């Protein structure tokens, strides 16, 4: 069982923790919100 | 100072910020270098102005 | 078959640290 | 006694002048990393 996605040029908004890890993100080309 | 490419000026101080084992340096909002890691001993140091 | 990722495939764009900075 | 509740639970005109000044000071520093048509943004690289 395995999957294969592909990558495109997007723009994201990454939320950084206080230790410096990415905990959440926003894909800015999904919907109006 | 020059840290393997990073050229700058300032006071260096012992840090307490846990640089994740894979983070070369510290980035500050408005994008100015404010922490480094010493290549030889691998400890994080703040760079006050 | 095909399936739907939900929020998957996020990597650290590089070195550098960061605290609470919506980058 | 009701002023105290309504505030303890509105100062937008004071918040806006703080926000505007900070938003301008950040835009000033964020311009120290544009080329304006040069090879880099660092004088130690030119
Ligand atoms: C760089 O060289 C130094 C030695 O000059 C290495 O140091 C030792 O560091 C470890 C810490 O993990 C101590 O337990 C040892 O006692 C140290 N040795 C001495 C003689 O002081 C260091 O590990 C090296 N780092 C790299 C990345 O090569
Ligand atoms: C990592 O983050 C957690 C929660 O954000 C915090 O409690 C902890 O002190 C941090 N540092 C660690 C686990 O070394």
């Amino acid at each position: 069982a395995y999957y294969v996605g592909y990558l495109q040029p997007r723009t994201f908004l990454l939320k950084y923790n206080e230790n410096g890890t990415i905990t959440d993100a926003v894909d800015c080309a999904l919907d109006p919100l | 100072f020059n840290f393997n490419g990073l050229t700058g000026t300032g006071v260096l101080t012992e840090s307490n910020k846990k640089f994740l084992p894979f983070q070369q340096f510290g980035r500050d909002i408005a994008d100015t270098t404010d922490a480094v890691r010493d290549p030889q001993t691998l400890e994080i140091l703040d760079i006050t102005p | 078959a095909y399936t739907n990722s939900f929020t998957r495939g996020v990597y650290y764009p590089d070195k550098v640290f960061r605290s609470s900075v919506l980058h | 006694g009701k002023i105290q509740d309504s505030l303890s639970s509105a100062l937008g005109k004071l918040q806006n002048v703080v926000n505007q000044n900070a938003q301008a000071l950040n835009t000033l520093v964020k311009q120290l990393s544009s080329n304006f048509g040069a090879i880099s943004s660092v004088l130690n690289d030119i």
